[PDB]
C-alpha cells in the first residue's frame, strides 16, 4: 500500500537540428498520467491516465506554462553544462532529471528525491533531508553553488513534503479503482527440452500491477541465483507486466526444482513446479 | 558512455493462431535517447506502429515500448528491428512465442 | 503536480 509519485525530464540537444527537445512524463508508482514533448505540433501538456481526465483547464494550463518554461530553462542548462565540461558545440548531450515523493502505506511522506543525470551519469542530487546536494564532480559543485545561493533546496522541499503528497493522495483517490488495486500474477511452469539430459523449466508471471515481484527459482530447496535467466520486467500494453525465470536442469530432475512468486497481489507466495 | 538496447519481442496475450492479439517490442537499458525501432512481418516493415512516451529507469536508461495489433498464425513470422548509436548494424529479434 | 522553483526563470539553470 506504498505509493509513489515521480516526475522524469528529458532535455536533449542536437546541434544542427534545432533546438534542443524537453519531454517530460509524470507518473504514480508505474502508471503514467501526463506528458510534455517540446517537439509536439501543438505542445501542451497531455493526459495518459483516464483519472486525470477530470482535472479542470486550470490544471492543464498551470502544468502547460510549467514545461514551456522549462523548455527554455533546459535549454539554457544544456549550454551551461557544455560550458562546465569544455565541451564542443558539435556534439549532442543529455540531461535529465527525476523527482518527487513516497508515501508509506499510512499515507505519510516517507521521503523525496530530486536527482539529476548529464549524458546518463549522476550529476547532482537532493540529499534525503532536501536540504543540501550531492555534487559528482567540480562541474556539478559549480550548479551547487548557484543553487545554494538561490535557495532552491528550500523551495523543492516545500513542493515535496507539500504539493507533491497533496496532488499524489488526490491522484491516488480519483484513481483508487486502479491505482490502488494489485493484480497478482498469473503464473505457470513451461519445459522445453534443450538435449537428451537437459531441460528448461520457466517459470511465467503474466497480467501483474504493479511491476514490483520476485521470481526465483530454487533447486532442494536452495536458491539457484547463480543459474537463473531473469528476463526484465516488461509492459504488457494494457497497464501489466510480465516476467519470466528459467532454469536448466539435468532430465528426470525437474521435481526437485520449484519457482517462488512473490507480489503485492499475492496474499500468499506461490510455490509451483512443473506439472507433466 | 553510451548503452546498447535490450530488446524483448512478444505479444500482450498468449498467442492463440487466428486471434487478434498486440506484438510489442521493448525496448531498454539504452543510452543515448534515439533509437529506431520497426516491426516486421514475414521481413516486412509494419506500417502502424505506435510507442509509448519517452521516460527512463533509475540508473538513467531509457525504456520505449513499440506495438501495433497482429493476429498469429502458425506460418507467418514477426520480428523486430533496432538500430541505436551504439550498434554496427541493425539488430533483428526474432519472435518466438515461449519467449 | 510538477514542481516550479527558482527566483525566475534564470534561477533554475544549471
Amino acid at each position: 500500500g506504498s505509493h509513489s509519485m515521480r516526475y522524469f525530464y528529458t532535455a536533449m540537444s542536437r546541434p544542427g537540428r534545432g533546438e534542443p527537445r524537453f519531454i517530460a512524463v509524470g507518473y504514480v508508482d508505474d502508471t503514467q498520467f501526463v506528458r510534455f514533448d517540446s517537439d509536439a505540433a501543438s505542445p501542451r501538456t497531455e493526459p495518459r491516465a483516464p483519472w486525470i481526465e477530470q482535472e479542470g483547464p486550470e490544471y492543464w494550463d498551470r502544468n502547460t506554462q510549467i514545461f514551456k518554461t522549462n523548455t527554455q530553462t533546459y535549454r539554457e542548462s544544456l549550454r551551461n553544462l557544455r560550458g562546465y565540461y569544455n565541451q564542443s558545440e558539435a556534439g549532442s548531450h543529455i540531461i535529465q532529471r527525476m523527482y518527487g515523493c513516497d508515501l508509506g502505506p499510512d499515507g505519510r511522506l516517507l521521503r523525496g528525491h530530486d536527482q539529476s543525470a548529464y549524458d546518463g551519469k549522476d550529476y547532482i542530487a537532493l540529499n534525503e533531508d532536501l536540504s543540501s546536494w550531492t555534487a559528482a564532480d567540480t562541474a556539478a559543485q559549480i550548479t551547487q553553488r548557484k543553487w545554494e545561493a538561490a535557495r532552491v533546496a528550500e523551495q523543492l522541499r516545500a513542493y515535496l513534503e507539500g504539493l507533491c503528497v497533496e496532488w499524489l493522495r488526490r491522484y491516488l483517490e480519483n484513481g483508487k479503482e486502479t491505482l490502488q488495486r494489485a493484480d497478482p500474477p498469473k503464473t505457470h511452469v513451461t519445459h522445453h527440452p534443450v538435449s537428451d539430459h537437459e531441460a528448461t523449466l520457466r517459470c511465467w508471471a503474466l497480467g501483474f500491477y504493479p511491476a514490483e515481484i520476485t521470481l526465483t527459482w530454487q533447486r532442494d530447496g536452495e536458491d539457484q541465483t547463480q543459474d537463473t535467466e531473469l528476463v526484465e520486467t516488461r509492459p504488457a500494453g494494457d497497464r501489466t507486466f510480465q516476467k519470466w525465470a528459467a532454469v536448466v536442469v539435468p532430465s528426470g530432475e525437474e521435481q526437485r526444482y520449484t519457482c517462488h512468486v512473490q507480489h503485492e497481489g499475492l496474499p500468499k507466495p506461490l510455490t509451483l513446479r512443473w506439472e507433466p | 558512455i553510451q548503452r546498447t538496447p535490450k530488446i524483448q519481442v512478444y505479444s500482450r496475450h498468449p498467442a492463440e493462431n487466428g486471434k487478434s492479439n498486440f506484438l510489442n517490442c521493448y525496448v531498454s537499458g539504452f543510452h543515448p535517447s534515439d533509437i529506431e525501432v520497426d516491426l516486421l512481418k514475414n521481413g516486412e516493415r509494419i506500417e502502424k506502429v505506435e510507442h509509448s512516451d519517452l521516460s527512463f529507469s533509475k540508473d538513467w536508461s531509457f525504456y520505449l515500448l513499440y506495438y501495433t495489433e497482429f493476429t498469429p498464425t502458425e506460418k507467418d513470422e514477426y520480428a523486430c528491428r533496432v538500430n541505436h548509436v551504439t550498434l554496427s548494424q541493425p539488430k533483428i529479434v526474432k519472435w518466438d512465442r515461449d519467449m | 503536480l510538477p514542481a516550479v522553483v527558482g527566483l525566475s526563470p534564470g534561477e533554475q539553470e544549471y
